[PDB]
RNA sequence: CGGGCGCAGAUCUUGGUGGUAGUAGCAAAUAUUCAAACGAGAGCUUUGAAGGCCGAAGUGGAGAAGGGUUCCAUGUGAAC
């Protein structure tokens, strides 16, 4: 509902949305930037390899403290991790977008991820217990995810 | 053929060398499972419970130095799993390990 | 404690019957004005005194 | 399923600890239908629930010493 | 004509949001492992087997004070 970057041709495009998803926003934004411009089948093979840690997700922006890996050189980057949580939620949304292209009547084998963004959702409220009788906020960072897939 | 069964001698002593006392027996089964994947080129290794008793026979830290093991590659026959085959790993009680070669068994 | 007075047990009986959530048909009555029972207490996080 | 009610009911029927209650792994679906002490007693009479024997604490060495 | 009439500051008030930061951290009391079951989903549930610990000044079995339904069965798996 009210996507950003409305498609160039809405007839050859399928959309998928997700709100209040309990993935980490920083881990998901880096995962979403990895699958952008990939085919629907290449994005699935890439995300399925991140879960089994066969290729990494390069952490470009939120890279403070993340470690280095040998798989990061594939992306001309030094830092990379394997956000299994972010790979599964994005894999569940690619499955929904592929099923939306079927209901619309699109060639699913020709889909390419045109637009994909991850917003910040309202943070969830939990608390941790610190020293000297203090309570600090233990806040979740959920995310809104949307994506546009087009034919090529 | 596809369905095959051989007997191996896993030198567990050199695979758990340098492991803490509380992890020598759990690491041995992870090395036995890795051994079955390496030799029998099939994931989804199923370790017989009698073999779990054999590795844990002398506690968590005193693992037997070697283990006579029979690797039986079978078909899953369910088609619910992606792996068509699986390696059923059993225990072979032997009196001595001297001269035990890798041999195939009959069906 | 197992040893209770009749006044304490009668007091705990009232609080035990108020710790019930609102009926579902209440939200259809007041136009979703009362969304939940804001007086729900848990036996750990809030004591009775 | 979760055989926690049957593990508890059998320990009170057999008058043993929960560490001595043996539930048949092959008949886990049959024991799961037992929701009362009377049905547990029937499973014991059928041999599906047995009291495991006490771990041996032989006094042979001390009696030898 | 009448004002509770103009803010950047007051370790201002209230509310909201950042960088730090996917960071510190989730390191006291020896221990888990195999298989199976249910299940969309299992290192963590259950069952069995194995190997361990508490070792009767128990990590055991029952009370007092205090708690007040936390007891028990079933269901759910949003939130915690
Ligand atoms: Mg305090
Ligand atoms: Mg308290
Ligand atoms: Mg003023
Ligand atoms: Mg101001
Ligand atoms: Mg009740």
């Amino acid at each position: 509902v009210r996507y950003s970057l409305d498609p160039e041709n809405p007839t050859k495009s399928c959309k998928s949305r997700g709100s209040n998803l309990r993935v980490h926003f920083k881990n998901t934004r880096e995962t979403a930037q990895a699958i952008k411009g990939m085919h629907i089948r290449k994005a699935n093979k890439y995300l399925k390899d991140v879960i089994v840690k066969h290729q990494c997700v390069p952490f470009r922006r939120y890279n403070g403290g993340v470690g280095r890996c040998a798989q990061a050189k594939q992306h001309d980057w030094t830092q990379g991790r394997w956000p299994k949580k972010s790979a599964e939620f994005l894999l569940h949304m690619l499955k929904n977008a592929e099923s939306n292209a079927e209901l619309k009547g699109l060639d699913v084998d020709s889909l390419v991820i045109e637009h994909i963004q991850v917003n910040k959702a309202p943070k969830m409220r939990r608390r941790t217990y610190r020293a000297h009788g203090r309570i600090n906020p233990y806040m979740s960072s959920p995310c809104h995810i949307e994506m546009i897939l087009t034919e090529k | 053929n596809e369905v095959v069964t051989r007997e191996y001698t896993i030198n567990i002593h050199k695979r758990i060398h340098g492991i803490s006392f509380k992890r020598r027996a759990p690491r041995a089964l992870k090395e036995i499972r890795k051994f079955a994947v390496k030799e029998m080129g099939t994931p989804d290794v199923r370790i017989d419970t009698r073999l779990n008793k054999a590795v844990w026979a002398k506690g968590v830290r005193n693992v037997p130095y070697r283990m006579r093991v029979r690797l039986s590659r079978k078909r899953n026959e369910d088609e619910d799993s992606p792996n068509k085959l699986y390696t059923l790993v059993t225990y072979v009680p032997v009196t001595t390990y001297k001269g035990l070669q890798t041999v195939n068994v009959d069906e | 404690a197992s040893h209770k007075t009749f006044r304490i047990k009668r007091f705990l009986a009232k609080k035990q019957k108020q710790n019930r959530p609102i009926p579902q048909w209440i939200r259809m009555k007041t136009g979703n004005k009362i969304r939940y029972n804001s007086k729900r207490r848990h036996w750990r996080r809030t004591k009775l005194g | 399923s979760m055989l926690r009610l049957q593990k508890r009911l059998a320990s009170s029927v057999l008058r043993c600890g929960k560490k001595k209650v043996w539930l048949d792994p092959n008949e886990t679906n049959e024991i799961a239908n037992a929701n009362s002490r009377q049905q547990i007693r029937k499973l014991v009479k059928d041999g599906l629930i047995i009291k495991k024997p006490v771990t041996v604490h032989s006094r042979a060495r001390c009696r030898k010493n």
